[PDB]
C-alpha cells in the first residue's frame, strides 16, 4: 500500500561515476569509482569508499576535504543526493558524472564538512524545522535523547524499520485536524535567484477539501505553471495529488519536501 | 487505487528499473576487478 | 524589502548593545552572524550559533526573509545567539 | 521548419542514443581495461 | 538535416552483457564481457573478441562453432543486432543479456555461421533483393565487384562515409517518379507464426501522394493500430512518409525492418 | 500450395522433374538440400538459387513469401546452378 511508496522512496539508488579532476596530483593514474548513491542521503555521509579510494593515489600533503562538483558546480553536501541530481543532472546522460576534488575548496559556494557529527547536527536542523511548521516543534521536542539518535543512525545505516519506528511519529497529526498545521516543503529553480522558495501553506482547505500539489504550485509558484517539469524523488507526481499525502509519503528523512522545477527534456 | 497513487508507484518502479536495475550488476562486477 | 530582527542572548555570551535591526531579506545567517561576531568582538575562528523558535539552528546559507515569513512573530524575526549549542 | 514527423524521429534517435549507447560507453570501456 | 538522420541511425549501439552458458565445459569460471554491440551489424560479424574471451578458459576439444541466446531464444545471425534488440529485449533493463554457447547447436533455429564469408553473401543478398524491388535491380547490377566490396568494407569497419559514397546510388530513382517501385520491408511479430511479413507495396498512389508508414501497416498488418511499431529502437509517427522511411531508416541491407510489438508498462 | 518451376543453368546436371508443388513454408535451405539430393551432389559441393535472374534468395527465406513479391503466371521460378550465375 502506501508502505511500498516509503520503501521506494527510501531506497532510490543513482548510478554515479566519481572521476578524479584532471589537476589534482597523483602518484599513478586514478581509477573512476563507480558508485549507488542513496537518493535520500547526504554525499560527504556514503562516499568513503570514495575517500579512501582516490585517496591512495595521493601524497599525504597533497590531501585535504575532499569536495564535488558537477559541470563545474560544486555539489552542496547539506542538499539531499537525490535533490542535486534531479535538479542538476537528470536530464544528462547516466550515470552521473561527479568531478572528485581536493585542493582550491570554493568557499563562496559550499558550506565545509568538517565531520560527521556536522552533518548529523544539519539533518536535526531540518527535522526540528520541518516539525516546527507541522507541530509547533511539540512532537521532535518531546522526544527522548534517544529517539533523535535513532533516527540518525537509521539514516546513517540504511535501516528502514529502524528509522520508520521513529518517524512515524513525526507524520501523524491530531484526530480532530485532516493534516499539519503547515506542509515543509521547498521549491528549488536553478532558473532563480533566491535558492529556493519556503512560504507557509495549509494542506486543508476552508471547507474541509484537501489541497493538492497543483494548488500549492499555484500559490507559491505560479510561474511553474504555464513547459516545466515538477520533479520530486526523480518521478513526476500527478498535480491532482493530495498535498497532505505527499508530505507523508514523498519527505526525505528530513521530513522536507524537496519540489524542483526543471525544463523538460530537449531531444 | 486513486489514480495518482498508482501514477506515482508506476514512476517509482519505472524509476528504479532505468536508474537502479541497468547498472547494478555492471557495476558490482567493475568494483570487484579494481 | 527589510525586515525586523530581534536579537537575544543566551549565556555566556557577550550582550548586543543594538538588538532591534532592521536587515535586508537576502540576507544569510552566516552574513548575519559575521554581522554579530563584530560587535561582540569575536574572531572568525570562534562559533556563533544562531537558533530560531529556541528550538532549531538553520544552516549558514539559509535567508533571513524566508525564516521571517515562516517563523516570524508580531512583525519581527526573533533569533538567539549563542556561542555553543543551546538546543538540539 | 522541418515537417513535425521528421522532427520527431530526429529528437527520438537522440533520446534513443542517450538512453542506450550514451549511458554505458564509458563504463563498458573503463571496465574492459581492468578485464 | 538528412544526412544527420543516416548518422545518428548508423551508430547507433546496445549495450550488451555476454555470460558464458554455465554447462560449458571450462577449466576455470569465466567473467562477463560487456560490448556495445552496433544496431546496423551481424552477431557473427562483431563479436569475434567476444569469442576470443570465452574460448580462454576452454580446451580446443570443447570449442565449436559459436551460437548465442537470449531469454531461451536462439538468436538468428543472419537478422540485424537493432532488429532483434527491438523485437526480444527492447521491454528488458539494459544490458542486453545475451548467453554464450559453443556446444548444442540448434540446427532447426539457426543458420550455421562458418565463415565472414557467408554474412558477406547474405549481407549481399539482402541489397540485391532489395535493388531487384526498387529498381527491377538496375542500379546495383550496374556496379563494378569493387563497388560491392566497398559497401560490405565500410559495414564490417564502421565506415560511414565508406559506405554511404556507394550506397547513395541505391537511394535514387527516376526523376519523372517520386520514389522505388515497391519498398523493401519485413515486418516482425513476437506472437505469428511467419518469420516476417514481406509483401509488395508502392511508396506512391494513383495521385501521385506518398504512402505514409500507417498506410503501409493498415495494408499489411492491420492487427496493430496497444502495439508498438518500432523501427531502430524508435517510435516513428504513422504519418511518416515510407519513400523517406526507406530512403534514411532502412539498414545497410537496404531493407526496413520494422518491429511490433505490445506495449510495455 | 506454391507451384515451382526449376530451371539449370550449367555446368549443371538436371533435374528429371522440374515441376513441382511445394509448401508455402519450405525455406530455399530445403529446396537447396532438396536437390542436391537429385543432382548427385554432396553437402561440400554449392548449389545457387536465384530468383529474377538476378539475386540468390537468403536461405531463411521462405517459398511463399517469395512468390508474392517475385511469382508470375501462377507459379514462383527458381534457376539453379553449381556457380555464381549472376552477382
Ligand atoms: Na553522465
Ligand atoms: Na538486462
Amino acid at each position: 500500500d502506501d508502505k511500498d511508496v516509503l520503501r521506494d522512496v527510501w531506497f532510490g539508488r543513482i548510478p554515479t561515476c566519481f572521476t578524479l579532476y584532471q589537476d589534482e596530483i597523483t602518484e599513478r593514474e586514478a581509477e573512476p569509482y563507480y558508485l549507488l548513491l542513496p537518493r535520500v542521503s547526504y554525499l560527504t555521509l556514503v562516499t568513503d569508499k570514495v575517500k579512501k579510494h582516490f585517496q591512495k593515489v595521493m601524497r599525504q600533503e597533497d590531501i585535504s576535504e575532499i569536495w564535488f562538483e558537477y559541470e563545474g558546480t560544486p555539489l552542496k553536501w547539506h542538499y539531499p543526493i537525490g535533490l542535486l541530481f534531479d535538479l542538476l543532472a537528470s536530464s544528462s546522460a547516466l550515470p552521473w558524472n561527479i568531478t572528485v576534488h581536493f585542493k582550491s575548496f570554493p568557499e563562496k559556494d559550499l558550506l565545509h564538512c568538517p565531520s560527521k557529527d556536522a552533518i548529523e547536527a544539519h539533518f536535526m536542523s531540518c527535522m526540528k524545522e520541518a516539525d516546527a511548521l507541522k507541530h509547533k516543534s511539540q512532537v521532535i521536542n518531546e522526544m527522548q535523547k534517544k529517539d533523535h539518535k535513532q533516527l540518525w543512525m537509521g539514516l546513517q545505516n540504511d535501516r528502514f524499520d529502524q528509522f520508520w519506528a521513529i518517524n512515524r511519529k513525526l507524520m501523524e497529526y491530531p484526530a480532530e485536524e485532516n493534516g499539519f498545521r503547515y506542509i515543509p516543503f521547498r521549491i528549488y529553480q536553478t532558473t532563480t535567484e533566491r535558492p529556493f522558495i519556503q512560504k507557509l501553506f495549509r494542506p486543508v482547505a476552508a471547507d474541509g477539501q484537501l489541497h493538492t500539489l497543483g494548488d500549492l504550485l499555484k500559490e507559491v509558484c505560479p510561474s511553474a505553471i504555464d513547459k516545466n517539469q515538477v520533479m520530486i524523488h526523480g518521478i513526476e507526481p500527478m498535480l491532482e495529488t493530495p498535498l497532505q499525502w505527499l508530505s507523508e509519503h514523498l519527505s526525505y528523512p528530513d521530513n522536507f519536501l524537496h519540489i524542483s522545477i526543471i525544463p523538460q527534456p530537449t531531444d | 487505487m486513486p489514480r495518482w497513487k498508482r501514477h506515482i508507484s508506476e514512476q517509482l518502479r519505472r524509476r528504479d528499473r532505468l536508474q537502479r536495475q541497468a547498472f547494478e550488476e555492471i557495476i558490482l562486477q567493475y568494483n570487484k576487478l579494481l | 524589502k527589510k525586515i525586523d530582527i530581534l536579537l537575544k542572548a543566551v549565556g555566556d555570551t557577550p550582550i548586543m548593545k543594538t538588538k532591534k535591526w532592521a536587515v535586508e531579506r537576502t540576507r544569510t545567517i552566516q552574513g548575519l552572524i559575521d554581522f554579530i561576531k563584530k560587535f561582540l568582538k569575536l574572531v572568525a575562528s570562534e562559533q556563533l550559533f544562531i537558533y530560531v523558535n529556541q528550538s532549531f539552528a538553520p544552516s549558514p546559507d539559509q535567508e533571513v526573509g524566508t525564516l521571517y515569513e515562516c517563523f516570524g512573530s508580531d512583525g519581527k524575526l526573533v533569533l538567539h545567539y549563542c556561542k555553543s549549542q543551546a538546543w538540539g
